[PDB]
């Protein structure tokens, strides 16, 4: 019941998952989509990294904020060695300035 | 006497409610095995309105009271089969009411 | 007299749970007896596959409080037309502002403590007075030998 | 028209006859625009009225009803005054 | 099992196969016919469109055959046009 | 449940079943259909206790394991005479002989 | 429902279809339908547990789950098997 | 010999669960279907046995050999189990005749050289002494399993 | 799907009998292997089902979601009726851990939006919050089909 | 084939090897092996009905008969919740 | 059929199993086992009341249902000093905290 776009770097995973369930279920889901362990990914909501023990429901994401036509943003960063990455998100092409015709 | 048993058998059939609706519809034809498989492991002898008019037609019953045995036979299958108070239990208490009193008009008028 | 029919023609059916409860349908079954089944979340729907002259009935699964379908209180699925489904709208109904209360005050106080609360003798009769879908299928009857 | 019940604190509340009337106990008492209660406060009478206000909007409505809220601080002084007025 | 479709600006959108699917040009491209193709690259498509028709293929998935009631697919006049190209392209 | 009974004014027993959920007043309703007398002229008591129309038989006291078809729970009746009501009299039934030594 | 009076002159009203459980029973109603039959041996006692055997007969035949025993007291035994025998059961 | 177990070398685990009161007896028919008495399964007791698909069972009272129920049959023949899972065989009461559950009692309260005392008829004195029998019941069972339905 | 029903069209009748305590909710897998809600049983009851051959079923307490076993396992599948005899389900408590029984009379006890002032271990907070479920309990129970289909 | 569990006030539970063994922790604190276990956060009205539960999990597990339900007290429950924990019952 | 018990003595409790078909005596002998003091300087007690050595657990009234593996029966057990038995004394077991205000 919640609707997710998952996104590090340049890849963004659309995927949905339960209120109920947790951030550590959803690194598995990661694990199995990308191959990458579940204890080296960290999970950020806007900018706040989210526990592995929290509900999604607990971190702030509801039904009503993570609707499939407006899903949630759950940033994404891995662990190289001892050092963290940065919370790095590089967004999406920019639409075309509102044509003349639509005002 | 056949014709009796004709008219005996064709008023119970032809019979309706105080709503229209006709009682021996479901009485009609008995269902298949492959369809409902706990009633004839239920019911000893599994018998219609059809099976009874094929016996008329064979003129298989001897006397009214022959053809009164097998009557009471499905009308009683039915009550052990079903629910006690669902529709199909007291039209076949309904049929033996009127089966008792079309017998009593036709053989005795 | 309020059964099911045994029908042999299947009616697919909506149940759609317009109410802000969680909706237990009641099927009467042949004899006439209530049967629940599977609970309907608020504002979901489903389609369920039931036989025409099948008689429904939906209810608050958490209080057993009365709910309706399609503006009255028992659902009997028509023949389907042309094989579209026949839509089951379960909603509140205006409930008394006292029962209503009574629902509240019943969901907030242990049963065991209405009697701590400082109201009449006969209110707490009312609040043990529990609803029940055979007391309310009783009322059901004599509202249909009072229409004969 | 409309009618006047005023509450123990002496509040008035002017509300539609016809809403009124859906107590049978001021359905009595009318049967004269004003009507007063000794023992129910004006936090109940408000929250009465407001309940006439949605029994006469919602009786009939076939698409959707909402739920008539009640706050647990106010739940056992109207169950009193609901049971008193037959509302 | 999931589907990767990439940007113009070189964005990659791993979906679900099933989601993905809904748009007949992708099925065509998916389904040397011994075994699945994973990834598919649209040259003339940019990321703030091939987003937002991933969204789609997440809406038309969940709501298709769901009973009581279904949203509005929302489009913001901005990305309106773009999308229409990009929608009778994919034949979503 | 079901719960099974014995209604029984004096020399009358009635056997009948209802649901633990059903309530006095149905049943009281069963016996006007029998023994032709309405709910307002009947009295029924579970032994020495008046039962109110409005409770279910489960909170009167029939629960499913006192109520068995076997071992019918036994429920008084009562009927109106004018003014009063008639005490709650049920003749017994008769006793069975002194148990047979061969039994011993 | 159907009326079955004990030697000792005890009614009892049980469903029609309860009593008709009795061979004995179906015969004398059956036969000329009238409401009453009377047992000039069988009594009351004993014909009160009969009629709890068409209860418990009509309730548990065809059940799926586990049928409880139908007791019966030594000091009643005898004169039900005798009943029992009497009507068909 | 029309009711007989069959011989399948195919094993099917097996759960005897006895929801009677009474003390049962497991009688297992040999292919040539002849009864053979098996352990009593205590009241209320369940266990698992090993026995081989197609196999016919049969259980009574191993007091009175009054007749018992395997899952609202008289008759159990194991299906073969599906991913291991155990079959279940659910013993029960059956619904006595009131006569024969009358019958069951006296038996029980009464010595046989006694049943003669008993101010009753002849015909109630015999049925008193036909005590009842697995051989009787299964002769029975073969005529109604001879008409292909029941 | 390693966990689903197989349409057969071959019909087998069962006998659903609930030998626990609580109200039962009978599960059946459909062909894509996703949950179906059927009638609920009362304690004590059993009740003659129409199913079919190879079609896969699961017992739950219809209330608190809580797991139960059918015939000492978790999952039910009709044999092939013989001689039209009925197959019968024998549905049942397990031996729950003493902790996960524990968890069911605390939640049984708290409304959920009180687990949060209960005196304990955040850890623990988190097991009462994680109410049981037929979904997560599927999935591990794929993973224990394919871990004794590995060797 | 006997081991000892004494609880905080200081009651000494005398109560098969193998039932205790059915808690890892206990498992782990004995596995040569010793025949006392002191828990000194578990009082004796907890420390008793973990001994039942194991008395029942040895006697149940693989029954084909039904189980019946573990009783819990809503007095214990919590105490209970916390002492199954450490012990991993 | 089996009974599950606790014997206990004062601070000590012992948790086993034993036959309903099984003796008074073959207890003693499993308390011998573990508390090591023969079936002569033991006194078992249901309740109040004293275990000849001769009855079977059944006779004593242990059952099926009144000796649940999760409600065990509790046999009192006293020792012999010099002439005279200790009284039968069992401490009793430590009292739980009043109810938090979530559950009342
Ligand atoms: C997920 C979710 N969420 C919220 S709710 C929900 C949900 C809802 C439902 C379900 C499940 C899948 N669905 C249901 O529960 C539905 C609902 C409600 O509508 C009843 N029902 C049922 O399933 C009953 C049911 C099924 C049935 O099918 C008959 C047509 C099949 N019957 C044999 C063929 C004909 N019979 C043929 C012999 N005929 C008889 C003839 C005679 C007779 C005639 C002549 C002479 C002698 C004779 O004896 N006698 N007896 C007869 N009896 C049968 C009769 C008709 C019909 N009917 O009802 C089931 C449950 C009981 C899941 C989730
Ligand atoms: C504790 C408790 N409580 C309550 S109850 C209980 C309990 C329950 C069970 C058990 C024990 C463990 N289990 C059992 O007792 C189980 C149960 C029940 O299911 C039968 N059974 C047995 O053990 C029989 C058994 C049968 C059999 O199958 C063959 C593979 C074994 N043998 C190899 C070969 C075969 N023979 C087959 C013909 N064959 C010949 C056939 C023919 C022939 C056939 C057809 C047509 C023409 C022909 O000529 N001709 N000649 C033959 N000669 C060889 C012969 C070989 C037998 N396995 O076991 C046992 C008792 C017989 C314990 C407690």
């Amino acid at each position: 019941d919640v609707f997710l776009m998952i996104r590090r770097h340049k890849t963004t995973i659309f995927t949905d998952a339960k209120e109920s369930s947790t951030v550590f279920e959803l690194k598995r889901i990661v694990e199995g989509i990308l191959k990458r362990p579940p204890d080296e990914q960290r999970l950020y909501k806007d900018d706040q990294l989210l526990d592995d023990g929290k509900t999604l429901g607990e971190c702030g994401f509801t039904s009503q904020t993570a609707r499939p036509q407006a899903p949630a943003t759950v940033g994404l960063a891995f662990r190289a060695d001892d050092t963290f990455e940065a919370l790095c998100i590089e967004p999406f092409s920019s639409p075309p300035e509102l044509p003349d015709v639509m005002k | 006497l056949t014709k009796q048993m004709n008219a005996i058998i064709d008023t119970v059939i032809n019979y309706k409610d105080s709503s229209g609706r006709q009682l021996s519809e479901v009485f009609i034809q008995l269902p298949s095995r492959k369809e409902l498989p706990e009633y004839y492991e239920l019911i000893r002898k599994p018998v219609d309105f059809k099976k009874i008019k094929e016996r008329i037609r064979n003129h298989k019953y001897r006397s009214l009271g022959d053809l009164e045995k097998d009557v009471m036979l499905l009308c009683h299958n039915a009550q052990t089969f079903n629910l006690e108070g669902s529709q199909i239990y007291e039209d076949s208490i309904v049929l033996q009411s009127v089966f008792k009193s079309a017998r009593q008009k036709i053989a005795k008028e | 007299v309020l059964r099911s029919v045994n029908s042999r023609e299947p009616s697919q059916v909506i149940f759609c749970n317009r109410s802000p409860r969680v909706v237990l349908p009641v099927w009467l079954n042949f004899d006439g007896e209530p049967q629940p089944y599977p609970t309907l979340p608020p504002g979901t729907g489903r389609r369920i596959h039931s036989y025409r002259g099948h008689l429904w009935l939906f209810r608050d699964a958490g209080t057993h409080d009365g709910l309706l379908v399609n503006q009255t209180e028992l659902f009997v699925p028509s023949l389907n037309v042309d094989g579209q489904p026949i839509f089951a709208n379960i909603t509140l109904p205006v409930y008394t502002l006292k029962e209503r209360c009574l629902q509240v005050v019943r969901s907030l106080v242990k049963p065991e403590n209405y009697r701590r609360l400082d109201i009449v003798r006969s209110l707490y009769e009312d609040l043990e007075d529990h609803p029940n879908v055979q007391k309310d299928l009783e009322r059901l009857t004599q509202e249909r030998i009072a229409h004969q | 028209m409309y009618v006047k019940l005023i509450s123990s604190d002496g509040h008035e509340f002017i509300v539609k006859r016809e809403h009124a009337l859906t107590s049978g106990t001021i359905k009595a008492m009318l049967s004269t625009n004003e009507v007063n209660f000794r023992e129910i406060p004006s936090h109940v009478l408000s929250k009465v009225c407001m309940y006439f206000t949605y029994k006469v909007r919602y009786t009939n409505s076939s698409t959707e009803i909402p739920e008539f809220p009640i706050a647990p601080e106010i739940a056992l002084e109207l169950l009193m005054a609901a049971n008193f007025l037959d509302c």
